């Protein structure tokens, strides 16, 4: 119910903010819609076994037999009257001109298991169809276009840091580098560094690091009985958009020692918890406020290559509040200001 | 040294419930999860649960759900377990273990003393 | 729950001799095994952490390998200090179930 209220509250305090040039969505309203992704996500967090995909594929974010079930998505399209249901269905891709457009067409979009053409992610026809490639190509289909769409929007009103990312529901055996090698082979306009940044960001290091690294993994997340393999340095808008917290499971494969991130403190810096131990490590400290929540995790090792070695400097880690002083290019990339950061676990 | 001392043994009643605390020193309070692992005599041990004391959320075993209560005063870092309906099948010696390692839920050390709870009609 | 099974229950041996215990899971629980070592009317103590790693203060004859379903603790000497019972914890899948217990005598 806070998640809610605090997305009318987004929803109405940006409905009048147009997407303009370097322009970027703050930190307490991503944390916002992450809160609303991950509460969507536990309201109904297994599946019922009269129809349970062989698959293992997860269909109860995905099929509608399994959103309009979801109390979450009820409680969301009636809050108030259903003004934000009646704000969304006079949405779609080539009309939205503002930030809060923006961010309920993708959030309402994401919770309703519906593509941004009206189809549903995975039909309730077949959640119990053995079929691996009709699956996959819906999921890989579902995620590309979220992605598509949202550059789509950033070429046509020449954002920058406009950025939701895909959630963790949508990679279910879908190469990340086959998304990044068909969205960016058409539209050569995409390539530009002035046409959405955090989104090749983001795209560009699923692309490659995939879901499961095998034995070559040394961090491993878990929410939900979804799982996500990392080798190299994870900045904050990959756990953003992939909806993984610090505060979740996070299993240690080698001892290399870790800096997660977990909030941030009243010396312009940021907060972090160090461990160097094998084990299955979760943060014990308390949840800050929307405003104040960091989720980022850094690799202290020289095991890993100097071509993705720029994924681990502070300030690209971490997405700067300042829209102008976001940075996600490689060349574009400064490991400064640990003086202001301080250690919580002393 | 980190020390786990807890409460006497307590001879309860079916139907009765029994509170063993759990007084943590040597170590700050918050960040470690406290564990509850029971021993039946002449068997092996059972889990329980763990309850975060920074926080004070707890994830209890399904076979122990619904009559364990975990509460924690971080006043006196101590550690507070409730087991209400005692049947006849709950004598155990209750320890109460430390993670190994400062917000690590994988490994238990140190493991404290032991409350011999003997839940008997005599 | 994922059942933990000791093979060796009892296993005697002498001082200066090399003993190896068995734990197989019936499922994959990754590297996540800790063996403890509990004293007849003393607490357990964490003797091996991950499968592979030794704690603090734990002698360097005690040393671990195994992974997926297969599991081994490995004593290089024996010591009179040595002989208890040792258990297995897997910490994959909740809840975190133990092992029967395996017990060294003289």
């Amino acid at each position: 119910v806070a998640s809610i209220t605090a997305f009318k509250s987004m929803i109405d305090e940006t409905w009048d903010k147009k997407i303009e040039a370097n322009t970027c969505i703050s930190r307490k309203h991503r944390n916002i819609i992450h809160e609303v992704i991950r509460d969507f996500m536990k309201a109904y967090p297994k599946m019922d076994e009269n129809r349970k995909s062989p698959l293992g594929a997860p269909m109860q974010w995905l099929t509608q037999y399994y959103i309009l079930k979801n109390e979450y998505h009820k409680t969301m399209l009636a809050y108030d009257d259903g003004s934000l249901n009646t704000k969304f269905k006079t949405l779609n891709i080539y009309m939205i001109t503002n930030v809060g457009q923006y961010i309920l067409y993708i959030v309402f979009c994401i919770i309703s298991g519906k593509n941004h053409d009206g189809t549903p992610y995975i039909y309730d026809s077949e959640i119990t169809s053995n079929d691996k490639n009709l699956i996959n190509d819906r999921i890989k289909y579902a995620c590309k276009q979220i992605l598509h769409g949202q550059l789509t929007m950033a070429l046509r009103i020449r954002n920058k840091f406009m950025f939701i990312g895909s959630p963790m529901y949508l990679w279910f055996n879908v190469n990340g580098s086959h998304v990044y090698h068909e969205i960016y082979d058409r539209n050569v306009g995409f390539h530009n560094k002035e046409i959405g940044r955090l989104l090749y960001a983001f795209m560009y290091y699923l692309s490659i690091s995939g879901r499961f690294l095998n034995d070559l993994a040394l961090l491993k997340f878990t929410y939900l009985g979804e799982s996500w393999t990392f080798s190299l340095s994870v900045p904050e808008y990959i756990l953003y958009g992939l909806g993984y917290s610090v505060f979740d499971t996070i299993e240690k494969f080698s001892n290399d020692a870790i800096l997660v991130y977990i909030r941030t403190n009243n010396r312009n810096g940021y907060d972090y918890a160090e461990f160097n131990k094998k084990g299955i490590v979760k943060v014990t400290e308390d949840k800050p406020d929307n405003d104040k929540r960091i989720h980022a995790i850094r690799l202290i090792n020289y095991s890993s290559d100097v071509q993705h070695i720029h994924f681990g400097f502070r300030n690209t880690l971490i997405i700067d509040n300042e829209c102008t002083s976001i940075q996600s290019s490689a060349e574009n990339a400064t490991d400064t200001g640990h003086h202001q950061d301080s250690k919580i676990n002393i | 040294q980190v020390q786990l001392v807890q409460s006497g043994a307590e001879v309860k009643k079916p139907g009765a419930s029994v509170k063993v605390s759990c007084k943590a020193s040597g170590y700050t309070f918050t960040g470690y999860y406290m564990h509850w692992v029971r021993q039946a005599p002449g068997q092996g041990l059972e889990w329980m649960g763990w309850i975060n004391p920074n926080t004070g959320g707890t994830n209890y075993a399904q076979k122990f759900q619904g009559r364990v209560t975990m509460t924690r005063d971080t006043s006196i870092n101590t550690a507070y377990m409730d087991l209400s309906r005692l049947r006849s099948d709950d004598t155990a010696v209750y320890y109460c273990a430390r993670g190994w390692r400062y917000s690590y839920l994988d490994c238990f050390d140190p493991w404290g003393q032991g409350t011999l709870v003997i839940v008997s009609s005599a | 729950a994922i059942q933990m099974t000791q093979s060796p229950s009892s296993v005697s041996a002498s001082v200066g001799d090399r003993v190896t215990i068995t734990c197989r899971a019936s499922q994959g629980i990754s590297i996540w095994l800790a063996w403890y070592q509990q004293k007849p009317g003393k607490a357990p103590k964490l003797l091996i952490n991950a499968a592979s790693s030794l704690q603090s203060g734990v002698p360097s004859r005690f040393s671990g390998s195994g992974s997926g379903t297969d599991f081994t603790l490995t004593i290089s000497s024996l010591q009179p200090e040595d002989f208890a019972t040792y258990y297995c914890q897997q910490a994959n899948s909740f809840p975190y179930t133990f092992g029967q217990g395996t017990k060294l005598e003289i």
